[PDB]
RNA sequence: AGUAGAAACAAGGGCCUUUU
């Protein structure tokens, strides 16, 4: 491919195919007439096929290969020394058994009309044969022997197949005498357009066209231009060292509440043994609620924080009395129509239909939009982020399945590294989460799914497995159900992707609230459990999720993923640039800095760093959108500019304030942003501390 | 190791065995010689020894 | 049967409509591929959160209903529902179906007799498997690795072929009644397509799956990767578990796939018939090319021809290259200077002139190009990167492992770019004789120098010290080389730079159409030199493995053997059409006319003479016996006939026909004289050369009317002649004619009468008659 | 090819019921079984079915006039039974090139009364001990074994 | 399990060519050459499946 | 109410669109 002459290569003989290019080139045509000619020369030649007269002399002397001048002189030559009359135009091949030339034509169309038109051309001087590639043949004379035709009609046959094959058997490869000229057919309106949408000093598309074609080049006057522009535009370079990188400004305001949709420090839960046989979420909702303590719940009228607490007293009611009746349904009414947004959709009014009292009558404005409202520091963040580092007293949190067999040391350092970072994660409490959110979306997706136009009841559990002690007292460890609070939903009617599906969420708390951090909720006095008896409190709030969210939480086993590259990166590199093994002692010993305390660093190995990446991702996760994604985009430059630093290459830049600001645009009323935002700071002051361009 | 019967899956257990194509057997035919092609199974196998 | 009536009743039923009509009317068949994708249009974003979301529901496919109904498929077994009677929008003929009933048909279901066919459906990937599980594996280490990026292949594959070459094996195979035209390579490569053949024959299958499956087979995976150690496809196919930035499993996978044995046997082919065509001083062109068709090697179990596999390989060598620019075969834009390897990666230039005086004052004309070029380079586990300005070597940077490989791939660089002195003032060691024209041909004093430094260490030591020697600063230590090839020293030489770490070798997905001149040089639209016959090894002595030398100059054995081998030639080229030919006689049963053919009275000469009679009895014995019935072989006739000239007589025949020259064959065994095999029948060997025998007619071995197309040609359509299939075909008589279907959309009329002429001959001589 | 088409040339317009003999040699069988046999073949009194991938010979049926056949170069084993109620008037039989084990295979044979002459060649059975004697015990009708009778007496030609 | 075979060669199921002894090449190079001339030896090609 | 963003949802059509 890529040039005509190396597809005719492919079912022709290079010879030709070179022949028929020096021609072309010697009339100055297009090069897609390659094949064409190459392909009556070679017919030419298998007509030829060595044959010999009685003489045991050649027979045919070929004419169409040489030049025209060459070949008119040889016609001459023919045409005196066996005495003929000369013939007006140049033929292709003469034959000496008979003293008179012959002419080949060929065709696709299956019609005579180019042998009429040939004929009359020429009428019956010389011998004419004219091939169809679909097996035709007319002629003026007696046809020819029987080997060239059937050796000529097989070629063609072969052609014409390949032709068709490569899309290229029409008139444009393949074109008569007449249709010879293939152009683009240049309208009115085109035209009258491409001289309107001319540059302005020409006003003709053939201007330029003449201005481009013949263009030269001037570097000077390049030089020129160039050096002016360069003089009007004053661009800034800025050192990082000379002008150092202010602190971050953080909005003022109120603080931050939680947003994520479960409790993860507060939270509370009632846990009991797993039977194989009831798994369901509609059975152990059940199981629970039979020993009685799920029924000892009794809140009360007065709230000590929130808003509709009448709504959500008669709600949790209804739901008490739904998995008495062993089905998990609830009724349309006004507490429920009133917190699952049933009926507060807007109705349409059409234009048509409308009229300036219309207007007059109830202000139809257009819609002023209330974007999000600033926010403070959350204090709160810091205490989750210790929380979700320690044990859960459980493991097996999140599901996982099994591991292949081995066969070579590759697969068994793979398996070993692995059951170790998953045995010492599966432990933690941000682990205990995951799986929360795991099956609590797996549920309600099926619901979502199955169960629409209806209000259904679905559990916030989870399932895990006792720790193994010694070998001593009650071996093999059993399974457990835990249960964290109820789930409900509203008429999930997903009739589009990014849509929204109320929910509303019962959780169990033995932890008063704050009016900053549980802001959105609704907190009730239920009563007492055990443990000793301990108070007990009922968090409640509203909220809503959609299609995406569902999808992407139950996909949060992504967190292993990094965090093993991160780990399994650093062991391996630095087991490398000593050729030896050192894992485990890079995870027993090489120390990674976690934190501060009384103005000191703090730091603890790897083995127990691995959470903070783990919570890190867990969150990146949850609270992910729009304003993370551009921090998280616009912070990068800062790193590299770090780097920069510690290795004493001398960045600079033209308008950090500029960055400073984009970051600081993307920060409203999302805890991750303020909170990495706040620590990004304290790491530039603690490296001023060993490293310039940062102001304080 | 050349062989024109095939194996049975237990005696032979340490030895790979293929197809080698087919060849020919000789026997008598009143006073002259006759040949009657038949397969050929070809017998690998590894081993040790020693002095 | 039925189901065809249906067919015609639904073709009616559909013609009635005037749509349907006018667009089965209109235009060719081609159009069908349009129409297919204006239906059945319909993608999604994000199938995952899709598939989950349907896979929830309690009956998220669709499948067939009459093939439920069929397999007696219920809708329950113990209380789980299966399908229910219902129909989809688009297909209107399927019913949507529960992912448990999937589960029925595999427990408990339609059972079928026999599934083996699915490894050769696959057999690539259990050939994968199986190489796998012939691997002994080692210890596992940990250490920084060198991988330098680059273009492979990574699927092992025989008998590598184009596309077109597939489109019709994907037929012949599976749609024969729909085949096309035969083309070249399938009259050429009649026992593989036989093959191919008797495996997907009476067997119930998917056909488009074996047909992707039969791409992939026949399908080199190339990438451009990162690579590091040796380079097989063996290995590439599974490099993610041998090997990455860190850490390396060691495993030896030497013993498997034998690949690179190929390509060296041909190259070493290549270099043979380059040096034999070398030895002419005129037409060394005309012979190469002869020597050239005049081969043909073994591949396994196919012989195939030597012109073919040049085409489909990619081993960028000096040898290849020639043969690939004599047959106009394009290629790569890759160089090649002697043993090293090369590639231009920007730059331009021009020839220009310049002269030398050898000994005392000897002028001598040396080219050398004009601007700034670079250059990367690669020798024997040594890379580098280089510019070349004006007649010197301005920088050059190596990343390799070896010393000695360092200081030749410099000087080779160096020599490259006529650098230094030497070039201007050679050296007295050099003298007329050394210089050029072994017996004529000249020599450029690059190709001199070159063997000059491959003769003694201390030449190329003297022109490293030709290049500018100065003491090693500070700092760049590490970046210099010595004159013994060491990564540091206290004097060092100019301009240079090493490092650990192979440069990536570039990449250019480019084709190119060269040519060559009579003296074996290859130009490419310029004056540079890609290949010639000084850049490979002078000589070796190799015995070459199934392979066939069917040509004089190419040829040991003697005149006797070759008169044999010669006499079955020509009484096998009697296998054409046409009365007066053994086919039109056997069916005319006349058994004797063949004894007084004149091919048979030119071998007699060599038959034994003191038992000629009694062979001949025998042979025209068999000849009557398979003539009277039909049931006969053709490759023992061929055989047998030489000896029916004679006159029978009486004696004991003891088993074996022998010649005069103490050569026998036996009628009924192969032997070193003439063996065949039902495998590949259209081959005969004898004396180990191999004959093509034409496809006229099929006897009890031969298979699928792919016998007989050698024997038909196109002819001017005659509406008279009538029109049948492809296996009644066999019942014409040499000469007729018939008409018949082709391919699709085609109609066309055929004549049992062949033509063994090509076009090669009468294009080359046709056009030599028009050079004077 | 297919022993379809290969009968069906054979018959070049002949009535399955006029013909004496029928060869199907270097052909194949799917499953290797036999495919376009039926009764119609009356006046058939001789076969030679050769090296065409047969495994069994449960299909084959009915012919009496049939006295002489050729199984050679398959793989058939265990159904000789078949061959006593569908040809209970055959006299020659051939299955040299089968996989053939044991005896009580061909214990069946003894049924076959009008049998004279058995051919076993390259086959397991052969390599036994006491094989020719045995066999002769078990089927005293039968004079000829491979081409020899008792004390090695060559056969004629025909 | 029953016990293979174990001897180094085979008794039984052997098979061998054979060929007229000549004096003057009664050795294994040579005995082993002469025996691949005839060209029976390059005729054993076991196929890729076992 | 709520979600989220720099606009959209908070069903839409004429009855339809359950097990780690």
């Amino acid at each position: 491919s890529k040039t005509f002459a190396e597809i005719a290569e492919a079912f022709l003989e290079p010879e030709a195919v070179r022949i028929a290019k020096e021609a072309v080139e010697e009339y100055g045509d297009h090069e897609r007439k390659i094949i064409q000619i190459g392909i009556h020369f070679q017919v030419c030649c298998m007509f030829c096929d060595e044959y010999l007269s009685t003489n045991g002399s050649d027979r045919f002397v070929l004419i169409e290969g040489r030049k025209r001048g060459t070949a008119v002189s040889l016609q001459n030559e023919l045409c005196k020394s066996y005495d003929l009359e000369p013939l007006p135009f140049l033929c292709d091949i003469f034959d000496r058994e008979e003293k008179q030339f012959v002419e080949i034509g060929i065709t696709r169309k299956a019609d005579d009309s180019y042998f009429q038109s040939k004929f009359g051309k020429l009428g019956n001087s010389c011998k004419i044969f004219v091939f169809s590639y679909d097996g035709r043949l007319d002629k003026n004379c007696e046809g020819p022997m029987e080997e060239q035709k059937l050796r000529i009609f097989s070629f063609l046959a072969t052609a014409a197949d390949f032709l068709r094959k490569e899309n290229m058997f029409n008139e444009i490869f393949l074109p008569d005498n007449e249709e010879t000229i293939i152009e683009m057919k240049k309208g009115k309106t085109f035209l009258e357009l491409r001289d309107e949408s001319v540059p302005l000093p020409f006003q003709t598309y053939e201007q330029m066209k003449d201005y481009c074609e013949k263009f030269k080049g001037n570097p000077r006057e390049l030089a020129s231009k160039v050096s002016q522009m360069q003089s009007n535009i004053k661009l800034p370079i800025k050192h990082y060292e000379q002008n150092k990188f202010r602190q971050i400004r953080l909005p003022k305001g109120p603080m931050a509440p939680y947003t994520h949709k479960f409790l993860m420090e507060e939270a509370w839960m009632f846990t009991k043994i797993s039977d194989p046989e009831r798994s369901r979420a509609g059975e152990i909702l059940i199981d629970f609620f039979k020993k009685g303590n799920l029924s000892a719940i009794r809140p009360k009228d007065k709230p000590l924080q929130g808003k509709y607490p009448i709504h959500y007293k008669n709600l949790w009611n209804q739901i008490k009395a739904a998995i008495a009746d062993r089905t998990m349904v609830i009724n349309e009414n006004d507490h429920s129509e009133f917190l699952g947004g049933i009926g507060r959709a807007s109705k349409k009014i059409p234009e048509i239909s409308l009229t300036q009292d219309v207007i007059t009558t109830e202000g139809l404005k257009q819609s002023e939009n209330k974007l999000p409202e600033p926010r403070s520091f959350p204090r709160w963040f810091n205490a989750e982020w210790m929380w979700a580092i320690k044990d859960s007293d459980l493991t097996g949190w999140v599901p996982m399945a099994e591991y292949p067999p081995a066969d070579n040391e590759l697969e068994d350092y793979a398996e070993h590294l692995n059951k170790t970072m998953e045995g010492v994660l599966q432990g933690t409490n941000c682990a205990r989460e995951m799986g929360k959110c795991i099956l609590t979306v797996g549920a309600l997706m099926t619901e979502c799914r199955l169960f629409p136009g209806k209000i259904k009841v679905v559990p916030i559990y989870a399932r895990s497995k006792e720790r193994k002690s010694m070998q001593e007292g009650l071996p093999v460890p059993s399974e457990m159900d835990c249960l964290f609070g109820i789930c409900v939903k509203s008429k999930s009617h997903l009739n589009k992707d990014d849509g929204m599906y109320t929910i509303i969420t019962f959780e169990f708390s033995i932890r008063e609230p704050n009016l900053e951090k549980h802001q959105k909720y609704t907190v009730f006095e239920a009563g007492h459990t055990t443990v000793r008896e301990v108070p007990l409190y009922l968090y409640c709030r509203t909220t809503a999720l959609s299609k995406i969210k569902n999808d992407w939480l139950s996909k949060a086993r992504r967190c292993f993923i990094t965090t093993m590259d991160t780990v399994e990166t650093i062991c391996l590199r630095e087991s490398a640039k000593a050729e030896e093994n050192l894992v485990e002692k890079t995870l027993n010993e090489k120390q990674m800095w976690i934190g501060k305390k009384n103005g000191e660093l703090i730091a603890q190995p790897l083995r127990e760093a691995l959470r903070v990446q783990l919570v890190q991702q867990f969150y990146f996760c949850i609270y992910n959108d729009s304003q993370l994604e551009g921090f998280c985009n616009e912070q990068k430059k800062i790193l590299m500019a770090l780097e920069g630093d510690k290795k004493n290459k001398s960045s600079f830049g033209f308008n950090p304030e500029g960055l400073l600001e984009k970051i600081e645009e993307c920060l409203i009323n999302n805890p991750m942003c303020l909170f990495m935002a706040q620590r990004l700071n304290e790491l530039v002051i603690e490296a001023s501390k060993r490293g310039a361009k940062f102001f304080k | 190791e050349f062989s024109i019967r095939e194996p049975n899956l237990e005696k032979h257990q340490k030895y790979t065995v293929f197809e080698a194509g087919h060849t020919t057997v000789r026997m008598k035919k009143g006073e002259s010689v006759i040949g009657r092609e038949v397969p050929l199974y070809l017998y690998c196998r590894t081993t040790a020894l020693s002095k | 049967m039925s189901l065809l009536l249906t067919i015609a009743k639904e073709y009616k039923r559909l013609c009635q409509d005037a749509k349907a009509a006018q667009m089965m009317t209109v235009g060719t068949v081609s159009n069908y591929t349009t129409f297919k994708k204006w239906t059945t249009s319909r993608k999604e974003k994000n199938p995952s959160l899709r598939m989950r979301w349907a896979m929830s529901s309690k009956f998220p496919i669709i499948a067939n209903k009459r093939m439920l109904e069929e397999a007696q498929i219920p809708k329950e077994h113990n209380n789980v529902a299966l399908w229910e009677d219902t129909e989809d929008v688009s297909k209107r003929d399927h019913v949507l179906a529960s992912a448990s009933c999937i589960n029925y048909w595999n427990f408990c279901g339609p059972c079928v007799n026999n599934s083996e066919v699915i490894k050769e459906v696959y057999k690539s990937r259990f050939g994968r498997l199986e190489r796998r599980k012939e691997i002994m594996w080692k210890e596992l280490r940990f250490t920084l690795v060198d991988r330098q990026r680059r273009r492979v292949d990574t699927q092992p594959v025989e008998q590598r072929l184009r596309t077109g070459e597939i489109k019709d094996l994907q037929m012949w195979t599976l749609f024969e009644d729909e085949a096309p035209l035969a083309s070249k390579f399938i009259l050429d490569n009649y026992g593989l397509v036989k093959e191919m053949r008797s495996k997907f024959a009476n067997k119930p299958l998917n056909k488009e799956v074996v047909a992707h499956m039969l791409e992939k087979q026949f399908n080199p995976e190339s990438r451009f990767l990162p690579v590091f150690g040796a380079i097989r496809p063996e290995r590439m196919e599974l490099i993610h578990a041998l090997g990455g930035e860190t850490w390396i499993q060691e495993a030896n996978t030497a013993g498997i796939s034998n690949v690179d044995q190929r390509k060296n046997d041909i190259r070493a082919v290549c270099r043979k018939v380059c040096l034999a065509a070398n030895a002419s001083i005129m037409n060394a062109k005309s012979k190469l090319v002869e020597y050239i068709k005049s081969t043909s090697m073994r591949i396994g179990e196919t012989e195939r021809k030597l012109e073919e596999l040049i085409l489909e390989t990619d081993d960028v060598s000096p040898e290849v290259t020639l043969c690939k620019s004599a047959l106009g075969g394009q290629l790569g834009k890759t160089l090649s200077f002697g043993p090293m390897l090369l590639k231009k990666i920007s730059g331009s230039g021009v020839k220009v002139k310049d002269t030398v005086y050898i000994q005392g004052v000897r002028a001598v004309q040396f080219e050398y190009w004009s601007e700034q070029e670079e250059f990367y380079g690669e020798y024997k586990s040594a890379t580098a990167l280089f510019s070349r300005k004006e007649r010197s070597l301005e920088w050059i940077t190596i990343g390799g492992g070896i010393n000695e490989d360092r200081k030749r791939l410099l000087a080779m660089c160096m020599i490259f770019c006529r650098d230094g002195d030497y070039f201007k003032d050679a050296p007295a060691t050099i003298t007329m004789a050394d210089l050029s024209t072994k017996l004529g041909r000249e020599i450029p004093y690059q190709y001199v120098m070159m063997n000059w430094i491959q003769k003694s260490e201390d030449n190329l030591e003297a022109l490293l010290y030709s290049r500018g020697i100065v003491e090693t600063n500070p700092g760049k230590m590490g970046s210099s080389m010595g004159i013994d090839g060491s990564k540091r020293a206290i004097k060092s030489l100019r301009a240079v730079t090493i490092q650990s770490g192979k440069i990536d070798m570039p990449e250019s997905k480019e084709k190119i159409h060269l040519e060559l001149s009579d003296n074996l040089e290859a130009f490419d639209s310029s004056g540079r030199i890609v290949a010639t016959i000084l850049d490979l090894p002078s000589d070796k002595k190799v015995t070459f493995q199934d392979v066939s030398f069917q040509h004089p100059d190419l040829a040991v054995l003697r005149d006797e053997k070759t008169a044999i081998t010669k006499g079955y030639e020509a009484l096998i080229k009697r296998l054409g059409t046409g009365d007066n030919d053994i086919p039109s006689l056997i069916a005319k049963k006349d058994y004797l006319s063949l004894y007084n053919l004149p091919e048979v009275k030119l071998m007699a000469p060599l038959i034994r003479p003191n038992r000629k009679g009694v062979y001949s009895r025998v042979a025209r014995k068999l000849v009557s016996t398979q003539v009277t019935t039909g049931h006969y072989s053709l490759h023992e006739l061929i055989k047998v006939l030489p000896f029916t000239y004679f006159a029978p007589k009486q004696g004991m025949f003891e088993g074996r026909l022998f010649f005069s020259n103490d050569s026998f064959v036996e009628p009924g065994v192969n032997n070193n004289v003439f063996s065949w095999s039902k495998a590949d029948s259209s081959k005969i060997y004898c004396h180990g050369i191999a004959i093509r025998v034409p496809l006229v007619v099929g006897d009890e071995h031969m298979d699928t009317s792919l016998a007989l197309l050698e024997g038909f040609s196109v002819c001017e359509n005659d509406p008279r002649a009538p029109m049948v299939t492809r296996q009644d075909l066999i019942d014409v008589g040499f000469g007729q004619k018939v008409r018949l279907f082709v391919g699709q959309g085609s109609v066309r009329t055929f004549k049992r009468t062949a033509s063994q002429r090509a076009a090669s001959s009468d294009v080359n001589k046709n056009v030599k008659k028009i050079k004077m | 090819m297919d022993m379809k088409k290969r009968i069906h040339l054979e018959l070049r317009n002949r009535t399955p019921s006029d013909v004496k003999e029928l060869v199907l040699d270097n052909c194949r069988s799917y499953e290797g079984k036999i495919e376009g046999l039926t009764d119609e073949f009356e006046e058939l009194e001789f076969l030679s079915t050769i090296n065409v991938g047969l495994a069994s010979v449960a299909n084959l049926p009915k012919l009496n006039k049939l006295k002489k056949l050729e199984l050679s170069d398959n793989r058939v084993s265990g159904g000789l039974e078949v061959l006593a109620e569908k040809c209970p008037n055959l006299t020659h039989l051939n299955l040299s090139g089968n996989k053939i084990k044991d005896l009580g295979t061909i214990e069946p044979l003894k049924k076959l009364e009008n049998l004279k002459s058995l051919d076993l060649f390259n086959c397991e059975v052969t390599n036994l001990n006491d094989y020719r004697e045995n066999v002769f015990k078990l089927l005293p009708q039968l004079t000829y074994l491979d081409g020899y009778d008792r004390d090695d007496k060559e056969a004629p030609d025909s």
